[PDB]
């Protein structure tokens, strides 16, 4: 198809700026393949010679340069493209990572981060082997194969008939076995995975068998995957042997007959000793360039396709709306909600809020309560411009939040998750996430405003150890602790808490809740409770989607 | 066969 | 492995007679350039039908000894595996065993073949001159020392680039599963940022592995092209002294240069033999690390100074003289501390673990004595964490069942467990199929399959518990009224573990354990009527 | 059996 061409396209755009390595390694391939062809025709000269010391001298210095130059170049190719390869490929990793950060969040909801895995690290080596392995190996494959046939021709004109007739049972035979490998290895691969699945179910559910003593059929049920998948490998070990038996005999046949008929053409006398080894080492080696060009003609489709499934991802559209650029000097902090409805496009036509209304103040604790499906965390969400409502609009000082700019936004208004995340960095890092810069001395002053220093300043180096992976080390309360401090190291003019006082201390929220940060900036708390109700100046309770 | 890059 | 001792050693002849069948090319090829400078057609065909035949039988007789090995590992391969997995699911890795079994059987017999074939080589080639031979043997060793130099240096560097890229890979993961927060905080540059310098680091080691990788090719090559050239000098200059023909000549070169490819193919291969046998022994160790006939039982079970702990040590017990029994046809439950552990006195109610001390004899016959066959199906209950299998539902709400019920007997069974309309309700009747470990699956529906799972069996004793946590209220409702509903108090015995008093409320006789024993009971009017633990955890 | 770069 014509998509094949366009995939082929795109990669040729991909490698411009690798003109200069690629420009010498085409040189060196041609060098090479160059001093390789001529070096039997010099050995029969040698060997009819010596059957006149110039012309022996001159031929034995020949056939040693061309060897050592072809030596050379075998090697500085080889360079040439390795590098070449590398550099490709980490070009189109980055690519491909700084393409996937600006998708919506459904995007990321809705695809399994395995696939992600999988096209950051494979399918992006896959794609990467194309020009340099692939169009390099089958462009010398063939270039040979035509120096090979040229000199054949001329040494002998009848003989080289018998090897251009002998050629498609070599080729029809070679494809047809690898069409049966390629899908034998996929079969076998599927049956891999579905052995592997039961195991994995064994694991999830193991106290129920334990419970029940059924492992005797658990059991079973493997060894039946097993006897299924045995069947498959041993029919694909019997198809090579196969294969490599009727090469075998398919070699010595066209040997003898050559040898047969080049042995008759000399007693006859339009022949000499060094003609015939000549066309012997030849037509020996000519076999092997002829399969080796099948191999790789056929193993390209996969990086071809592979190319095909990579392209596929940097190419979607998102559905962020329009950008903004308002960017006011000092924030009043009102926010409006007006006949709000909102249905998640994973999941539409199923909406959560039906007509929300309400307002907030700078100095008005609003406290939102009620389960509602726990949709109390949508309206959370939405706050921040990450999702777009379907119906009504929200308006920061009486311009809507999409109207504003991405970078400004989110240091005005910020929220704390209701399961706090960490990163692998260092715990200064995490505080000051997000920060063009910042100052140890803020560091501290954050940390204290969560009562948090309690368990950093035991630390050796303070602000500067390693945080285990995704905060492995640290406890759930502490984790808590740290995720306010990095908030109030922004200075927020709206703050939203997601239940925070649920882990930690009912007094430490009090003191987030009417701090600097909370004195005279809005604030807007998520309680399970009643507990809310103690400082909240408007609770309002919402449910079904609707507004108490 | 023979793949050397 | 021993099992099939016999059939590898037929293997192990075909192959020697196989490398004895294939070195008649080259021999017979200098046969034939010795009678080419002596010029009858009889010796000349008498040369080519010998090549022939032993060529032909040499190519068949190896096919045979390769099927007959790829047959008989494919069973040992399955054997082991299967082995392993019974071992690991009654201990309480597997890929591990899987993606080592056929590496190593790959490596195993190329290293045989190539082993055989070189010895052969020598052989024949020592028999042909000693000399010459005697000059190969020599010179291989200082011709084999810097290529693996070289090599190893070269995959050194291959190792640490791919060791960085997988870094980079989960730098980048890392960064993409948590995108409501990087979004949130508007840190999308800094992620960018980390990776790019991340890629900065193995852009340094790309060009010293192309350096490596040249340098590597120039090495074998030179040592390739000086190997051939030192034994040719000596080979000529012997020819032209008239000790030995041409042909001779001819066929020790041929052999030389298979008997290098054979060594070469050697050394790469030996040292994935050597990794795949170190890493099978973890695969070893890892793995290395009757009863009486019961009829029939009342439901009667009683315990008397009885004791059981966790398999960790005898010192973790969570009880220490208990005194529980449930009279058969009447229904009870039982409290405590929450950190006490009493859950594990249902375990010990199934047979799990056998008694630390005492004995637990029920129905006059004792506990661990009875088959386990037959006992699991007819003292097993809902499980305290109620899931559903990837089965089919037909299957899943009958899992661990000899006999397949029928259709009548399921939604029998899912009546009376209140999950007949559940079945009716999913698409396509039984015959669906739910996802795997309770992907799909919701709270009350997973307690009315475990509640039919557990009653499909007719059982004699019920150790039902934390089944109506996970369901909803009206479904613990509608259990507990199944439960009163049935014939005569289902005319059995259960010792429910409720979590909730209201099915504690009617109890034939509640009970409370402290330290590890049963420290106050009586009737649940009576407990909340006075100063029993029920009124003061109602009061409370 | 005869090896093979695979």
């Amino acid at each position: 198809q014509v998509n094949n061409k366009v995939l082929m396209w795109r990669l040729l755009k991909l490698s411009r700026p690798d003109l200069p390595l690629l420009v010498a390694a085409f040189f060196f391939l041609v060098l090479a393949v160059l001093g390789e062809t001529l070096i039997p025709h010099y050995s029969g000269r040698v060997i009819d010679i010596l059957g006149d010391p110039h012309a022996f001298a001159s031929a034995i210095f020949f056939m040693c340069l061309f060897s050592f130059g072809s030596s050379l170049s075998a090697g500085c190719r080889g360079g040439c493209f390795t590098y070449t390869m590398s550099r490709i490929n980490l070009r189109i990793r980055e690519q491909l990572f700084s393409s996937l950060l600006r998708q919506d969040l459904g995007f990321f909801q809705e695809t399994k981060t395995g696939e992600l895995n999988s096209r950051l690290s494979s399918d992006t080596t896959l794609m990467s082997n194309w020009l340099p392995l692939n169009a390099n190996v089958l462009l010398r494959s063939l270039v040979k194969v035509v120096g090979l046939y040229g000199f054949m021709l001329s040494i002998s004109p009848r003989l080289t008939l018998l090897s251009l007739l002998h050629m498609p049972f070599t080729i029809a035979a070679e494809k047809v076995y690898n069409t049966r490998h390629q899908e034998v290895l996929r079969e076998i691969q599927d049956a891999v995975a579905r052995a592997g699945q039961v195991v994995r179910e064994a694991v999830g559910g193991l106290q129920t068998v334990r419970s029940f003593g059924a492992e005797e059929h658990e059991v079973c049920r493997y060894k039946e995957a097993l006897e299924q998948c045995r069947q498959l490998y041993w029919r694909r070990d019997l198809e090579r042997a196969l294969y490599l038996l009727v090469r075998r005999v398919l070699h010595l046949g066209v040997q003898m007959l050559m040898l047969s008929c080049g042995l008759q053409q000399m007693q006859d006398g339009e022949l000499t000793q060094g003609s015939l080894l000549s066309f012997m080492i030849y037509q020996e080696s000519v076999g092997s360039y002829v399969q080796t060009l099948v191999y790789i003609y056929g193993d390209m489709l996969s990086n071809v396709g592979a190319a095909e499934k990579v392209f596929s991802y940097m190419d979607r559209q998102p559905n962020l709306p329009s950008p903004g650029t308002l960017a006011p000097t000092t924030l009043q902090g009102v926010v409006k909600f007006q006949d709000v409805s909102f249905a998640y496009p994973n999941r539409p036509d199923r909406p959560v809020l039906k007509g929300l209304t309400f307002t907030l103040r700078p100095g008005e604790v609003t406290a939102l309560v009620g389960p509602n499906g726990s949709g109390k965390s949508t309206v959370a969400a939405l706050l921040q411009n990450l999702y777009q409502p379907t119906g009504g609009q929200v308006l920061l000082d009486e311009k809507p939040i999409s109207q504003y700019e991405h970078c400004y936004l989110h240091s005005q208004v910020v929220s704390v998750g209701q399961e706090p995340v960490l990163f692998s960095g260092s715990v200064r890092n995490n505080i000051a996430y997000g920060l063009q810069s910042c100052e140890d001395d803020k560091v501290m002053a954050a940390a204290q405003a969560a009562h948090a220093d309690d368990f950093i300043q035991e630390m050796e180096h303070g602000i500067y150890t390693d945080v285990g992976e995704k905060g492995s080390q640290l406890a759930a309360g502490q984790k808590q602790r740290l995720a306010i401090a990095r908030a109030l190291v922004r200075d927020p003019r709206v703050l939203i808490l997601d239940e925070a006082t649920s882990a930690l201390d009912v007094q430490c929220e009090q003191a987030l809740q009417d701090w600097n940060s909370r004195g005279d900036r809005t604030v807007l708390v998520i309680a399970h409770r009643l507990q809310t109700v103690q400082r909240a100046h408007q609770i309002l309770v919402l449910q079904e989607g609707k507004l108490q | 066969y023979s793949t050397e890059l | 492995l021993g099992s099939e001792t016999r059939r590898l050693s037929l293997f192990l002849v075909l192959v020697v007679l196989s490398s004895l069948g294939e070195m008649a090319i080259p021999f017979f090829t200098g046969r034939l350039t010795d009678w080419i400078l002596q010029d009858s057609a009889d010796t000349f065909t008498r040369n080519l039908t010998l090549m022939s035949i032993l060529t032909i039988a040499s190519a068949v007789l190896e096919f045979v000894g390769d099927g007959i090995y790829n047959n008989t590992m494919g069973h040992v391969h399955s054997h082991l595996q299967g082995e392993v997995f019974g071992a690991v699911l009654r201990q309480e890795v597997t890929e591990d065993t899987s993606t080592l079994s056929d590496s190593l059987s790959e490596n195993l017999s190329l290293f045989l073949w190539y082993l055989v074939r070189g010895l052969c080589l020598l052989g024949i080639m020592l028999w042909g001159s000693v000399s010459l031979t005697m000059v190969t043997l020599i010179t291989l060793p200082l011709l084999f020392l810097l290529p693996k130099k070289v090599g190893k240096w070269y995959q050194l560097l291959e190792v640490q680039v791919r060791e960085s890229l997988a870094k980079s890979s989960q730098v980048a993961i890392e960064a993409l599963s948590a995108m409501p927060t990087v979004r949130s905080f508007a840190n999308e540059e800094g992620e960018a940022q980390k990776f790019r310098e991340k890629l900065q680091e193995i852009k340094t080691l790309n060009q010293k592995e192309a350096v490596a990788y040249a340098v590597n090719s120039w090495t074998t090559s030179i040592s390739g092209m000086l190997l051939k050239v030192g034994i040719l000098y000596i080979g000529g200059q012997l020819v032209t002294s008239g000790a030995v023909s041409s042909g001779n000549l001819v066929t020790f070169v041929l052999y030389q240069m298979q008997f290098t490819q054979a060594v070469e193919v050697l050394l790469s291969i030996y040292p994935r033999v050597q990794k795949a046998v170190g890493s099978s022994e973890k695969i070893f160790e890892y793995l290395d690390r009757g009863l009486l006939t019961p009829l029939h039982l009342e439901g009667l079970v009683q315990f008397q100074d009885v004791s059981f702990a966790y398999p960790n040590r005898p010192d973790v017990l969570v009880l220490q003289g208990l005194t529980f029994t449930l009279r058969p046809g009447e229904v009870t439950a039982l409290v405590g501390p929450n950190g006490s552990g009493k859950s594990t006195v249902a375990a010990l109610l199934q047979n799990l673990y056998q008694p630390t001390g005492g004995q637990l004899l029920l129905d006059g016959k004792p506990l661990p004595q009875y088959e386990h066959r037959y006992l699991h199906r007819q003292v097993a209950a809902v499980g305290q964490e109620p899931q559903v299998f990837g089965r089919s539902l037909q299957e899943n709400i009958a899992y661990g069942l000899t006999q397949k019920p029928t259709m009548e007997e399921i939604t029998a069974a899912a009546v009376k467990s209140g999950a007949h309309s559940f079945i009716s309700g999913l698409p396509q009747g039984y015959d669906t199929e739910v996802d795997e470990a309770g992907s799909q699956l919701s709270g009350g529906q997973r307690q009315a399959v475990a509640l039919a799972r557990a009653l499909i069996r007719k059982p004699c004793v019920l150790i039902l518990d934390d089944a109506t946590s996970a369901l909803d209220a009206n479904s613990q409702l509608q259990v507990e009224q199944l439960l009163y509903e049935s014939p005569e108090r289902y005319s059995r015995s259960v010792l429910l573990i409720t979590q909730h008093l209201s099915l504690v409320e009617q109890a034939d006789h509640i009970l409370f354990l402290e330290g590890g024993a049963i420290r106050e009971g009586g009737t649940h009017q009576q407990l909340m009527e006075k100063k029993g633990c029920y009124w003061a955890m109602v009061q409370a």
